[PDB]
This record gives structure tokens, C-alpha cells and sequence, in this order.
């Protein structure tokens, strides 16, 4: 009685409508994409690693 | 939206009232509304506030009765219409608190859903007889093989857990529900033990913890969850463990069979105290209640393993009491301890010396004893008892030289406390329990070095399965051991130690 | 694969055992076992790219 | 999800002080007579169904 008519009144009236997108991305992360997953360098470049390891190697001994 | 869960809140309002007694709030203070009115009111009976609260009426004075509120203070004002609900406490019964957390009312806490049920019964329900009773012979097993052996549980049995908080206090409790899990598989009710764990004075935030856990060892669903709260109410503390143990009726009465584990009742019991002073009731020693006493074995004689007169079911109960310093000359351990049949005393020296969580298991004792324990189980487990018996008073002269018959004892036995060492939440199957523990009886772990214990148990076991799991099935299935198996067992153990 | 570069490793800190050194087994072992449990737990930590965008 | 969720719950709040202004506008009417009136009718039909 008194319930249908509260109800029927408050609901009909009231609906709320949100705020701005704005307001909504300013309380969330948002998001934007990574980049680079990392570009190294081949190892140990040149003929210099191949003097190395020929020159460096003679490791045995009396 | 918004609009759906509107139309649900006004549904929730549809439907006119239409009062009958009342009484009226002459004042309010310290949780003790003093009414006028409700000439007529059963012992017990719930009365629902103008404030909503309900509450209990623990003094019926004679031109105003002294209702107990359920809640805070600020909700109730003077002058406050106080409807006569007419119906004693009463909690839903049925399967559908099976993987539920509800509070005290039964309201699902977790909100997974309303409680399918079948009857809502009353709080406190009398003790079953004499004749309705009949002999445990079924054990209930916790995967703990020093808690299955040493300290023999069946089902229908009220035994106490004394010891200190927090050195998994908790988790003692919650390993026998993982390893009835196993049982719960297995078809039948007296094996699907509908386990109910009844946290008194715990925080949600601990609580969460649990409900979580249980989850994810997929027990919590033949669980139930009785929560009362740290903060919430000493009414709904106090009948919180009454009210869950006619929970607890359904399924006995229904031939199942299920464990209710009370911690800690020394909350209830601080309920209780409040409820009582407040009620100007006289406190017992330590100011606790003297009739605590007649709470808890009111409470605690429930839990039964019937006979086929009212249908072999059970109510295993293990009350859980907290002490601060093992005081079991303290009023409410002396009381509960008097209550039980048997004790689990957990102690903190074990808990710094690695047995985490840890047991005192010389401490410990059974008076209920081996014949809720397997035969199989039985058997191959005599020998320990006095082996570590020996150990005990030989671990009196072990801190250097001693005869050979000591120091004998001393190896076996070191080897022993390593072996009954376990970690949070590992429950073992019994036929796993059972070879363990004649590897120790016939001294094969001494040889294996100590800290090569750990490393001798996962490959034994494995070592078992592979040579005969055929054997460890036998043992299951058997359920006894026959001395052709125990011998073959025995060549099996020494060819392990071998390698 | 990786656990196959580390076990012929083991065997030649036995063959240069037979020989002098060592000091280079050891830059090699290092560099191997590093980028083979980094790589593990890596490859562990990548979780495919996606969530329900359906459900939210 | 969090925030729209946080949004759900203040509209909820946004529209509790409305009710409470619908409240007012039946505490001021004739309503305030018409349904009192309605209560004291709906009384003795349930009084007299006693």
C-alpha cells in the first residue's frame, strides 16, 4: 500500500544516469601497450674470439 | 541494474505486517533490554526488536523480562516495540548446509546460497541415552600416523585437543578432514564424514583463510563452516557450538556419520561470562560461570555413536581448548578434561624442535583406546608405543656414554621422531600408515641415516608400490595383515634398505 | 636439449680433470646452467596473451 | 570492474537520498492524509477479521 506507492513514486523518479567516461578512466589504469622484448647482440663477435680461443687454449702442462 | 536490485528490495518490503504482542523497552543498556510485556514467551525464544535485532531472554523477571540483545546498543532506543517471534532458537537442518559458511542464524556468510533443509531444530536438544548408544569399533582416520596409531580415534567419540594457538592449532584439526576425504570418496555415509568445524571468537579475515583452504583441497563440500566471529555477538557465541551440534543430529540420525570440531569452547566460554555477568548471574571461578560445567557436558554428551535401535550413525566431536601455558589446573580445562574421553596435548618444546605443528604424544593419552583403530593398524603398531616408551626415559640420560641397550633404544628412537614428523596439510593413506611403521618396529629405519629418513620415506613408499603395490592393496582391501604378507613386507623393507 | 649441453659438461670436468684446467669447464658450465633455470622460469612466467574480455 | 563496481554501490547511495527525499513528498501531501486514512480502513478490516 504505503510500499507500492513509495516504491512506485522513488523508482519512476529515480534513476540515477553515470558520470563521464573521463571520471571513470581517471579512477581505473587504463592501459597502453608495451614495447621491445629486448634485442642483445650476438656474443663474443669477430675473429677476435676465434684468435682467443685457439691462442687462449693450450691449457694442459707438465 | 540498479532497477533489478530495486524491485528485489521493495519485494523484500511487499506484504503488509500485522503485530500481535509486543513489549515496550523501558531501557536499554548493556545489551540488556529490560521489556514490558510479552506476558507469554517460552524459555529461549527468539524476539525480534523494532530495531530488528533479535534476542534471547535468559532472566524472565516477573513484571519485565530481561531480554539479551544479539547486537549492538545504538539500533535499540527506549520505548522500542518489541515483537514476540514465538519460536525457540532453531537452526535449518538438512544437506544444504553441506559446503556452506553460514552465521549462527544460518544465514550463508559466504552467501553461495540459502540452506536447503529440512527441519530448522531447536539449539539445545537432550543427550541420547544410555541404550541408544552402542561401541565405537569404526576408526576415524586423519592421515597422521602417530594421531591414528598412538592416539586410536573412532567415530561417535569426544576427545580433547588442549594445547597452545596458532602452532596450527588450526591445521591439526584440518589435516583429519583431508584425509577423510579419502573416506568421503568411499560410498558410504559412515565413511562420508559430513565434517562441520565450528570457529568460535575467530576474524573473517582468518576465517577467509580457512573456507579458502578447504576449497582448495576440494573438501568444502561436505563441509560445513559454523561462523562466529571474534567480534560478533556472545549470544550467537554461546549457543553457536549448541545450535551446530543439532546439526550435527541430522546427520547421525540420518546413519551418516560426521566430526565436529569445537574451537576453541574457551571463546564460548568467555561468551558465556559475558552474558552472565551482564545478566548479574553470579561468574564461577576465574569469573567464568560455575554452570559452565553444565553447558559443556550438556553440549559435548550430544555427540554419540548410536546403536542400531535409532541407526548406527555417529557424531564424532573433538573439542579444541586453548591454554597459555598448558594450565590444565585452570577451571575451564579441568572441566572440559573431565568431560572427554581421551586428550591430544600439544606442546611447544616439539613445535622448536621441528615437529611443526607439534604434539607431545607422551602427553597425549586415549580413553576410548584401540578398538576404534584397524587391526591391521593395531598390529604392527604395539611395538612402537613401548619402544618409544623406552625412548622417552632413555632420552633422560642421552645428553652421553651409556650401555648398548640404551643406546640402542636411542637410535631406533631418533629415527621414530623423524619419522613422526609432518608438515601442514599432508594427510597419508593407510596403507601407507601401516608400512611405515613396521619398518621402525623392526629397527630397519636405524641403519638408514637420520637426515636420510625424509629421503628413506618417499622411496620406500614408492619402492612398495612398485614391488607390490598388489601388497599395498592387499592391505587396504584385507584389512588385516596375514603373516605371509608381514613376511614378504618384512624382505621388501630390507631390500629397500639395501637401496 | 640445455640438460644435455650440462651433462656432457660434468663429463668433461672429468676429462679435463685428465688434463690440466678447468678454469674455462667452469666459464662454460656457468654460462649454460644460468641462461638454462633462467630461461625455465621464463618460459614458467609467460602466461598467453588474452583475458576474458568476453566475461569483462 | 573496480570502478564500475565502485559506480553500482554510488548509485545505490545516490538513489538512498532520493528515497529519502520520496519520503518527504508523502510526509507533506494529502497523501499523508489519503493513506493514513487508507491505514486506519486497512486496520479495521484487519480488526474486524480478528
Amino acid at each position: 500500500n504505503v510500499i507500492q506507492d513509495l516504491y512506485l513514486r522513488e523508482l519512476k523518479d529515480t534513476k540515477l544516469a553515470p558520470s563521464t567516461l573521463q571520471d571513470a578512466e581517471g579512477n581505473v589504469k587504463p592501459w597502453n601497450p608495451p614495447q621491445k622484448p629486448n634485442l642483445p647482440e650476438l656474443e663474443l663477435q669477430g675473429p677476435e674470439a676465434l684468435k682467443a680461443y685457439t691462442e687462449q687454449n693450450v691449457e694442459t702442462a707438465h | 541494474e540498479v532497477s533489478s536490485i530495486l524491485e528485489e528490495r521493495i519485494k523484500g518490503v511487499s506484504d503488509e505486517a500485522n503485530l500481535n504482542e509486543t513489549g515496550r523497552v523501558l531501557a536499554v543498556g548493556d545489551g540488556i533490554a529490560r521489556v514490558f510485556g510479552l506476558n507469554n514467551i517460552q524459555a529461549e525464544e527468539l524476539v525480534e526488536f523494532s530495531s530488528g535485532v533479535k534476542g534471547m531472554a535468559l532472566n524472565l523477571e516477573p513484571g519485565q523480562v530481561g531480554i539479551v540483545l544479539f547486537g549492538s546498543d545504538r539500533l535499540v532506543k527506549e520505548g522500542e516495540l518489541v515483537k514476540r517471534t514465538g519460536n525457540i532458537v532453531d537452526v535449518p537442518v538438512g544437506p544444504g548446509l553441506l559446503g556452506r559458511v553460514v552465521d549462527a542464524l544460518g544465514n550463508p556468510i559466504d552467501g553461495k546460497g540459502p540452506i536447503d533443509a529440512a527441519g530448522r531444530s531447536r539449539a539445545q536438544v537432550k543427550a541420547p541415552g544410555i541404550l541408544p548408544r552402542r561401541s565405537v569399533h569404526e576408526p576415524v582416520q586423519t592421515g597422521l600416523k602417530a594421531v591414528d596409531a598412538l592416539v586410536p580415534i573412532g567415530r561417535g567419540q569426544r576427545e580433547l585437543i588442549i594445547g597452545d594457538r596458532q602452532t596450527g592449532k588450526t591445521a591439526v584439526a584440518l589435516d583429519t578432514i583431508l584425509n577423510q576425504k579419502r573416506w568421503n570418496n568411499g560410498s558410504d555415509e559412515s565413511k562420508k564424514l559430513y565434517c562441520v568445524y565450528v570457529a568460535v571468537g575467530q576474524k573473517r579475515s582468518t576465517v577467509a583463510q580457512l573456507v579458502q583452504t578447504l576449497e582448495q583441497h576440494d573438501a568444502m563440500k561436505y563441509s560445513i563452516i559454523v561462523a562466529a566471529t571474534a567480534s560478533e555477538a556472545a549470544p550467537l557465541q554461546y549457543l553457536a557450538p549448541f545450535t551446530a551440534a543439532s546439526i550435527g543430529e541430522w546427520f547421525r540420525d540420518n546413519g551418516k556419520h560426521a566430526l565436529i570440531v569445537y574451537d576453541d569452547l574457551s571463546k564460548q566460554a568467555v561468551a558465556y561470562r559475558q552474558l552472565s555477568l551482564l545478566l548479574r548471574r553470579p561468574p564461577g571461578r576465574e569469573a567464568y560461570p560455575g554452570d559452565v560445567f553444565y553447558l559443556h557436558s550438556r553440549l559435548l554428551e550430544r555427540a554419540a555413536k548410536l546403536s542400531e535401535k535409532e541407526g548406527s550413525g555417529s557424531l564424532t566431536a573433538l573439542p579444541v581448548i586453548e591454554t597459555q601455558g598448558g594450565d590444565v589446573s585452570a577451571y575451564i580445562p579441568t572441566n572440559v578434561i573431565s568431560i572427554t574421553d581421551g586428550q591430544i596435548f600439544l606442546e611447544a618444546e616439539l613445535f622448536y624442535k621441528g615437529i611443526r605443528p607439534a604434539i607431545n604424544v607422551g602427553l597425549s593419552v586415549s580413553r576410548v583406546g584401540s578398538a576404534a583403530q584397524v587391526k591391521a593398524l593395531k598390529q604392527v603398531a604395539g611395538s612402537l608405543k613401548l619402544f618409544l616408551a623406552q625412548y622417552r626415559e632413555v632420552a633422560a640420560f642421552a645428553q652421553s656414554d651409556l650401555d648398548a641397550s640404551t643406546k640402542q633404544t636411542l637410535v631406533r628412537g631418533e629415527r621414530l621422531t623423524q619419522l613422526l614428523k609432518q608438515n601442514q596439510y599432508s594427510p597419508l593413506a593407510t596403507e601407507e600408515q601401516v608400512p611405515l611403521i613396521y619398518a621402525g618396529v623392526n629397527g630397519h629405519l636405524d641403519g638408514i641415516e637420520l637426515s636420510r629418513i625424509g629421503e628413506f620415506e618417499s622411496s620406500f613408499l614408492s619402492y612398495l608400490k612398485s614391488n607390490h603395490n598388489e601388497l599395498l592393496t592387499e592391505i587396504r582391501e584385507k584389512g588385516e595383515l596375514s603373516k605371509e604378507l608381514l613376511a614378504s613386507l618384512k624382505s621388501a623393507t630390507e631390500s629397500f634398505v639395501a637401496t | 636439449a640445455k640438460s644435455a649441453a650440462n651433462k656432457l659438461d660434468w663429463a668433461k670436468v672429468i676429462s679435463s680433470l685428465r688434463i690440466t684446467g678447468s678454469t674455462a669447464t667452469q666459464l662454460s658450465s656457468f654460462k649454460k646452467r644460468n641462461d638454462e633455470a633462467r630461461r625455465q622460469l621464463l618460459e614458467l612466467q609467460s602466461q598467453p596473451t588474452e583475458v576474458d574480455f568476453s566475461h569483462y | 570492474v573496480r570502478y564500475e563496481a565502485s559506480l553500482r554501490q554510488l548509485e545505490q547511495r545516490q538513489l538512498a537520498k532520493s528515497v529519502i527525499s520520496r519520503v518527504q513528498s508523502e510526509l507533506g501531501n494529502p497523501k499523508f492524509q489519503e493513506k493514513v486514512l487508507q491505514q486506519s480502513i486497512s486496520e479495521i478490516e484487519q480488526l474486524l477479521s480478528k
